[PDB]
């Protein structure tokens, strides 16, 4: 087999009409997702509505498009879409789908689009039963926060009733990340939410075991003569229990959180995708926004 | 007359019989030995 | 045709003695608050974020996402710095305290000396001081990071003897020629607010994982099917040898306490060596970002 094109010549089957080539205009220096890195593929590997199951389970949509190949879109014309999947490095633009404005220095990730189907009207290229599905750019504030609440939403539903779980969305499906509310979609125990689950177990168990006394009685020592009040937040999610300390060594508790490092690490993968856009400048509209780490 | 064994809480196996196994004769079967041990 | 750089000019007089004193800077690591064309002379540098009550880990914290950038040529009124790009090759000068070798992971880091300091002799201007981040082998750094949370950690009973002895010989470092030793957290009995956060969620995570995991494990002990779950709360019976808000509110309070810690539990590798020239105050890294 030959080499990876970086140059990827799109092309639809059916008739166009003059609107949807106008709207498809609006999507150049976008991203759009696939997974065969052809030359001359057809529009029915291109984008995320060959996936679209019954489940909708989000957690596995976020793998498969983890596992899918990125490139971007560069002037669409009559029935070609030349796509630019680009090298790590260099520099271009992309261009904002889900309604986050975006800052500088805050990186960028992608993920599946959120409350996907007709309750949000999203109109975009239906032909043939076949919609044209993007994934988001979200920055990494709002990638952590669905990523968290998805794994806190796996580790609720266990031998508490369904009325506490239905009490518990109201407060938990919200997420107001920069003057915008979004609402996580279906949360349901799939297989690889609970493998997960089973990683974040294991991962806090080992760091619970993997403490020593002194980041145990560190609050208890702090919160007896210091009023801060972040302590006052941090004092009342513990139980109620000058104090000479009985024994210390630095030789060994330099490799004790050098595992707690590890371990701290072998959790952070559970919520943190990877690095995948970073911004340099943003336009004036924020609709548009030159970046690196492209690809 | 009951054991005493190391790790207290059990554990789920994958139950292979490339392994060995597990002394699998349920109560029925140890009564019908005993039986049959005695005559 | 010319190269994307970013001028940079001096706002201040410049003397032929000052210039001389930059010129020793040619390929030297500069950081950049963001990615301009044209900058003053107040960013080039720490110095616009030295402070008195912030101290070491803020520094860290800004300079992890700061845009660093190289110098390349010297001349009157303007500075030409060059934007190092992902997978080509750099000359950097060592500023700093240890020589490299071929094929150490190499990270930025902010100086442990403030603007207080008697061995200086760099860039000074009438409020303006030059300062630069040393760039040290990565098992330097994180030797670095996890010694002064050690001795952060301390920061609240330095009364006793015991402990005294525990951070002044926690007060120095063990590497390649090097007695260098790293300043106190602790200045006159009051600490820094960000080092206290540090440490605070540090041992915050640390209570919050010893305390719920059992919790969960009892109600997780229903779906075992793989061989993991009895030994993970076999540890737990062996360590001793509720209002669903509550902990609701904790769970969340657990990966936030987590969360604010992503500057310490990683850090990426900026540059790697290629070689090392003679003399050791020069090396061709190529960059990695």
């Amino acid at each position: 087999m030959a080499a990876m094109e970086a140059n990827i010549f799109c092309t639809f089957d059916h008739k166009l009409s003059i609107a949807d080539v106008g709207k498809l205009t609006k999507l150049v220096a976008a991203v759009v997702p696939i997974p065969q890195r052809l030359h001359l593929i057809k529009h029915y590997q291109l984008g995320l509505h060959q996936f679209v199951d019954h489940t909708r389970g989000y957690v596995r949509l976020r793998g498969l498009l983890r596992n899918m190949t990125l490139t971007l879109m560069r002037r669409v014309e009559g029935n070609q879409i030349l796509l630019h999947v680009p090298t790590h490095g260099l520099l271009y633009t992309v261009l904002n789908t889900g309604p986050v404005t975006w800052e500088k220095g805050d990186a960028l990730c992608v993920l599946p689009p959120l409350f996907h189907g007709p309750l949000a009207r999203e109109n975009l290229l239906t032909l043939g039963q076949w919609e044209l599905v993007l994934p988001w750019i979200v920055p990494m504030p709002l990638a952590l926060e669905i990523n968290q609440r998805l794994l806190i939403m796996g580790l609720f539903s266990l031998d508490r009733s369904y009325e506490e779980v239905k009490a518990a969305v109201q407060q938990l499906q919200t997420i107001t990340f920069r003057d915008a509310t979004f609402t996580i979609p279906d949360p349901v125990i799939d297989q690889h939410l609970l493998i997960d689950m089973k990683t974040a177990c294991l991962s806090m168990s080992m760091v619970a075991n993997l403490a020593s006394e002194l980041t145990m009685t560190y609050v208890r020592k702090l919160a007896l003569e210091d009023s801060s009040m972040l302590l006052v937040k941090c004092q009342e999610l513990l139980m109620r229990l000058p104090a000479r300390p009985q024994h210390v060594s630095p030789d060994d508790e330099i490799a004790r959180l050098s595992a707690l490092f590890v371990m701290l690490r072998q959790l952070d993968d559970l919520i943190r995708e990877q690095v995948v856009f970073t911004v340099c400048d943003v336009s004036p509209d924020n609709k548009s926004a030159t970046c690196i780490f492209k690809g | 007359s009951l054991l005493h064994t190391f790790w207290r809480l059990p554990v789920a196996v994958f139950f292979e019989p490339h392994e060995e196994n597990v002394l699998r004769c349920p109560e029925r079967v140890l009564r019908r030995l005993l039986e049959d041990a005695a005559v």
